[PDB]
């Protein structure tokens, strides 16, 4: 109805098909759908060259889906569990028919398996899409999962999205000393770093991919000749500076020599360095100038794609002219702007990975064939000898699983991009997924690339950040931004030829013509010419916002220079806005009535020019404005609403206008972890850290970005009531006197769960098989607390208080006992050395569930859910949702704390210390629309950049009773009268951390430095306690006190006084040394450990063993 | 998952005021006044109604 | 001898000894839970 309503309706419009997560999803689907079988289109074809041609050729490679649709699920369809218990994996085979050009002429086109897609939960082919959450009972599973991640052996594994920057892009820079042309192209293989400089005093050359030098481009230009060097200069430019600075290299070739191809490409022709690969080249004995010269269709190395030079020359001689950035010291083109960074994502990884395993598992077909010339027999090729079928499977589960993309076509073995899903919550489940890592950025810690740039407002978060070493480098794609994949270049090579975009090739270096604005860079495929950019741009737009050409075809028109781009390609962000129609926004204030109830089906908003898709660059020539109130009359774009530049792990603060940057980073790190309720699966599952609560409390002064996560319904944090107190010296620096009295009442539980896996292998020879069991059953505990609580059959044991090292599960453990040669007879399982799993801390658990999961091999796995009731104590962590993270002061009783004058009492308490110094105003709010939403039976909003202002809040606490403030009228209880001051409260909602006080029980009793790796008890895996590294004996040598330091010394790891020396004497006895006992050279020296081992490594590597002694006395 | 049966900072007994909501929010009272016709007259309790999710309901929609 | 193996997908029990993976009556469902025990724990209700 209103001109505002509209416009924050259209959220659940378009976050249902493409949403929040659902860009992952999309990208997959794309890439199971169409292009495998694009890369099919790489088919064999080449694989008989010793043979009467039995090339194969795949008919129609599909994942599971040719001519089927039901292998989609091919281990007799199984659910995420079924995989996140029993540890298998997702499985669709690539299945394909095959061609054969066979010689005895039987064309078998069975569909083979060629290894096994580990295909993304919830995909569109997964058997949790287009369900209810009715259906979502047989299936053990949440409606509500993110879904988009993988199953990784038992183990979600998502993957990390990389940004790295554009292709087929000039990147003119300009260093502080010199200008520089770096054209870092690719074909989707490699990449080729045809990099121009402003090398030596205007001297232009290319460090090309290999050419063994930086060669002269005016030779360059020759060797695409246009060996009229007037045509050269001319092409350049015709003004003076540019003339007069390329000069000095045309003159500079000439006195060299000016010929043509077949000269003075010679010059180049050996002074090529992809000659290195003289072996490379066995036949085409031809092999000079002219020669890479034939070869030098791949010196395209870049987006221009022809045969007849001169599409290269005009690239080079654009090239040149935008490295001449005309006395390029004024102008500067950066790096780190997101029209440049192009997202390659999860499945474009994977698209990667289907290229080079299908070409590898091609390649070795290949080298099998052109091995199997002598073998007479039919199966050159047929399937039974084609079988590495199902091991790209272990392929592409390596890759996913160890973070290895291991590559040779593509020069990356790339590590470090899967990473598992932090299921804490919901909250940490979809921060973990919609998250953008970052890339080399030379010098990483060089912090350019750190801040965040003005270039995606909207498209990437603002205050998403982990402080500490990712803060600026993994980033939250945290809203409305959505995203493309690729597209077809043809249908804008069309209307390129129509619409007034010449050919290339009919005009000359014109190209200095203000008139002339010439980039047409389709993709950074080459140009067009024609002039009349503010008409070919602007119906172009107005051609796609009419039902035609598919609204994600971003075009620039800038001015400083002659831009105007078509990127049509990949990695592209984008993000949805309200056409405004120059004079007025293109919904009418009536579409609402059609936004929400029947019909404008939905996204037929952007097949009539209503609200369109924009790009960096789009946006870059638009003029957007905030609110339709304050449109003034310029304007191509309307913002949707405000508040999705704040996103779906960070929009959950109340009020995030009043908090500072600092204190939303903080909560938009923390509220991540925070104990929660991980949904709806919970019990039917196994799974570590299921940090749950047990009466948890929906937040109170809620977000309209809240509700639309659906992670309202599954809130992490109690709902507490707080005053603004200080209590007595324990408060102080961020600490909370939290009463008992509602700890005991059920104030903020945990239910800390844990995992043992009882791995109970199997063995070839031997076996673990039979061998399960103990219950001794002697007379103390039956038989004792080794064996006390397990069972009649020693597994299991769903409820008892297994205790502080018993056992929870035992296996006799014969696993090679038998040598596997002809080795002892004897070991028919008598020698086992029984393995017990049994560890815990210092605190009862209680087995709640004992699992068999046996997957298709018997290898036994015992899951476990150790569950460990962890109620808070004194050290707890807290959060706030203002960055505002106090710990458990004091834990006072009940009939201590204020009481209001109702009978009201805080749970919580803090100290309005937190506040001045770090201005979370967002908090002295949300205890007011609490406390009114309450009051009242509201449920209120506080919403980014929207909310509910104080003074209807204050009107309400008004109405039932309290002030406009909020500020109640309290006596204390410690001695019974008013407190002198009032008192604020109300309810806030603490969120409950994880890093409690329990899980950091640590403690060691003593240090030896051992013989086995002659280490002391370092960091972990010895005990828990101390490591005193780098800077922390560097504090302990810094006191200032002699035998402090000597006693520090002395009680370091060990002093042992060992006797060795030099005179005929070594690491060995001290009264007679059977090493050389002559019985003068006895020494007895504190030494630790670890200088003998420093002698012992350094006997192999031979260095000065000096070696003597000096008098303690006078 | 279930209704505290004391609002963690009044004493007021709460788990026995759970099925009369379900049954009085269709009389269809405003929240607000469903429960003040059941006692709550304080911030604790309307908390601890207002504010609670009966994952009960869903968690046990497949519970063996 | 005991029956402790129950499965959230064959509501039936089997206890089929060593030498036999899993499989709940008729199908594979490796899924057993297994069965809570009869000794009388004592919380501490606080």
């Amino acid at each position: 109805i209103p001109t505002v309503e509209e416009k924050w309706r259209l959220l659940p419009a378009f976050l249902k098909v493409k949403g929040l997560v659902k860009q992952h999803i999309d990208s997959f689907n794309y890439f199971i759908n169409v292009e495998i079988k694009k890369i099919m289109k790489a088919n064999e074809k080449v694989t008989s060259d010793a043979d009467p041609m039995w090339y194969l050729k795949y008919l129609n490679i599909y994942v599971g889906l040719p001519d089927v649709e039901e292998s989609f699920n091919v281990t007799r369809p199984v659910s995420p569990h079924e995989c996140r218990l029993r540890d298998m994996t997702y499985s669709a085979p690539i299945t394909v028919d095959i061609e054969y050009t066979r010689g005895s002429q039987r064309i078998i086109r069975n569909a083979l398996p060629i290894g096994r897609m580990p295909i993304m939960l919830r995909s569109s082919n997964c058997v949790l899409t287009g369900k209810t959450p009715a259906e979502f009972a047989k299936l053990n599973e949440c409606p509500l999962d993110p879904g988009g991640y993988f199953i990784v052996k038992g183990v979600e594994k998502v993957i990390l999205i990389q940004e790295q920057l554009s292709k087929n892009r000039i990147i003119v820079e300009a260093d502080r000393k010199g200008a520089v042309g770096a054209s870092v192209t690719s074909s989707t293989h490699e990449k080729k770093s045809r990099t121009n400089m402003a090398v030596k005093q205007g001297r232009f050359y290319l460090r090309h991919n290999t050419l063994s030098e930086d060669i002269p481009i005016v030779i360059i230009f020759k060797a695409m000749g246009v060996e009229s060097d007037q045509e050269i200069v001319q092409m350049i430019g015709t003004e003076e500076h540019v003339m007069a600075a390329f000069g000095p290299s045309l003159e500079e070739c000439q006195k060299a020599q000016i010929f043509t191809q077949m000269q003075a490409l010679k010059y180049i022709g050996n002074k090529v360095r992809r000659q290195r690969m003289w072996g490379g080249g066995p036949k085409k004995t031809k092999i000079e100038e002219a020669r890479e010269l034939l070869a030098s269709t791949i010196l395209t190395h870049v987006p221009v794609k022809e045969f007849n030079f001169r599409a290269k020359c005009i690239y080079t001689a654009v090239m040149v002219r935008r490295v001449i950035l005309a006395q390029g010291d004024n102008k500067v083109d950066d790096r780190d702007y997101y029209g440049n960074k192009r997202l390659e994502l999860a499945g474009q990884l994977l698209s990667l990975l289907f290229e080079d395993l299908f070409k590898k598992f091609n390649s070795e077909m290949k080298k099998i064939a052109d091995q199997v010339i002598p073998k007479q027999r039919a199966a050159q090729f047929d399937v039974v000898k084609h079988m590495r079928q199902d091991q790209i499977t272990n392929g592409m589960v390596n890759a996913i699983s160890t973070g290895n993309w291991s590559l040779k076509r593509f020069k990356m073995d790339r590590q470090g991009v899967t990473q598992v899903l932090s299921r804490l919550s919901y909250i940490s489940a979809l921060g973990m997924m919609t998250r953008i890592s970052s890339q080399f950025e030379k010098t990483r810690k060089v912090s350019g690339p750190r801040s965040l740039q003005p270039s995606q407002w909207g498209m990437l978060c603002p205050s998403d950040t982990p402080e500490g070493e990712a803060c600026g480098l993994v980033k939250n794609l945290a809203l409305m931004t959505h995203i493309t994949t690729d597209m077809e270049d043809g249908p804008i090579v069309k209307l390129a030829s129509n619409l007034g975009v010449e050919d290339v090739n009919l005009l000359c270096g014109e190209e200095l013509s203000y008139p002339n604005v010439f980039l047409v860079f389709l993709n950074g495929n080459i140009l067009g010419v024609i002039r009349d950019h503010k008409k070919l741009v602007n119906t172009f737009r107005l051609m796609r916002r009419a039902g035609y050409i598919n609204e994600f075809v971003s075009i620039s028109t800038n001015l400083t220079d002659r831009c105007v781009y078509i990127s049509s390609d990949g990695g592209r962000l984008c993000r949805p806005y309200i056409i405004v129609k120059k004079q007025k926004p293109a919904v009418t204030n009536k579409h609402m009535e059609e936004l929400a109830q029947g019909y404008r089906n939905f996204e037929d908003f952007l097949h009539e020019s209503l609200v369109e898709y924009l790009d960096v660059n789009e946006e870059n020539d638009c003029n957007i404005a905030l609110y339709e109130h304050t449109i003034n009359k310029d304007t191509t774009h309307l913002e949707i609403e405000p508040f999705t530049l704040l996103g779906v792990c960070a929009g959950l603060i109340p009020y995030p206008h009043h908090n500072q940057s600092p204190r939303n980073t903080y909560q938009c790190a923390m509220g991540k972890q925070a104990m929660g309720t991980i949904g709806y699966n919970q019990r039917n599952r196994i799974d570590t850290l299921m940090y749950l609560l047990a009466y948890p409390q929906k937040p109170m002064v809620k977000t309209k970005t809240i509700e639309l996560i659906e992670f309202e319904k599954l809130p992490a944090g109690q709902n507490a009531t707080v005053a603004v107190m200080s209590y007595s010296g324990y408060d102080i620096e961020d600490a909370l006197v939290l009463n008992k009295a509602s700890l005991d009442r059920g104030f903020g539980r945990c239910l800390v769960y844990k995992n043992a896996k009882c791995t109970l292998k199997r063995y070839t020879n031997q076996t673990f098989d039979k061998v399960m069991g103990p219950m001794l059953d002697a007379a103390t505990r039956k038989p004792i607390w080794r064996h006390e609580i397990l069972d009649a059959d020693g597994i299991c044991s769903p409820g008892e208080k297994v205790e502080n090292k018993q056992v929870l599960v035992n296996k006799s453990m014969p696993t090679v006992t038998q040598i596997p040669l002809e080795g002892s007879n004897v070991p028919q399982q008598p020698q086992y050395k029984d393995v017990p799993i049994t560890y815990k801390g210092a605190t009862d658990s209680y087995i709640e569930k004992v699992m068999i999961s046996s997957n298709a091999e018997d290898a036994f796995l015992i899951k476990m859910l150790l569950r460990q009731t962890r109620r808070p104590e004194i050290g707890d962590k807290f959060s706030s949702r203002h960055g505002q993270k106090g710990v458990c002061g004091l834990i006072v009783p009940q009939e201590d704390m204020p009481f209001c004058d109702s009978g009201i009492c805080p749970d919580i308490i803090m100290n309005p210390h937190g506040f001045p110094s770090r201005m979370t105003v967002g908090k002295l709010i949300e205890l007011l629309a609490g406390k009114a939403g309450v009051l009242d039976g509201r449920f209120h909003y506080g919403t980014a950049f929207g909310g509910s202002k104080v003074k209807d809040v204050c009107e309400d606490l008004v109405r039932h009773g309290y002030n406009y403030l909020g500020k109640d009228y309290v006596t204390s209880g410690i001695t019974g009268e008013p407190l002198e001051a009032y008192i604020y409260f109300g309810p806030v909602y603490y969120q409950k951390l994880k890093h409690m006080v329990l899980d950091k029980m640590h403690a060691r009793a003593r240090g030896p430095r051992a013989v086995l790796t002659r280490q002391p008890t370092e960091g972990r895996s010895r005990d828990g306690g101390l490591r005193l590294g780098e800077m922390e004996r560097d504090c302990l040598i810094g006191y200032g006190a002699s035998m402090l330091l000597l006693e520090r010394l002395m009680i370091s790891s060990d002093a042992f006084e060992v006797d060795v020396c030099g005179q005929c004497g070594l690491l060995g006895y001290s009264g007679w040394c059977h090493y050389c006992k002559s019985s003068c050279h006895v020494s007895s020296l504190r030494i630790p450990y670890a200088c003998k081992l420093l002698f012992q490594e350094l006997q192999s590597m031979n260095i000065i063993p000096r070696l003597k002694l000096s008098k303690y006395n006078e | 998952m279930i209704i505290p049966v004391r609002c963690f900072t009044c004493g007021k007994i709460v788990g026995n005021k759970w099925e009369a909501y379900l049954g009085l929010l269709q009389a269809e009272y405003t929240e607000g006044d469903a429960l003040d016709a059941l006692g709550l007259k304080r911030y604790c309790c309307r908390r601890m109604l207002l504010a609670h999710v009966d994952l009960i309901e869903k968690l046990l929609n497949y519970a063996p | 001898q005991p029956m402790i193996y129950i499965c959230g997908e064959c509501h039936t029990e089997n206890e089929i000894k060593s030498r036999d993976p899993i499989r709940c009556r008729e199908c594979g469902y490796r899924i057993m839970y297994k069965k809570r025990t009869k000794r009388l724990v004592v919380f501490d209700a606080r």
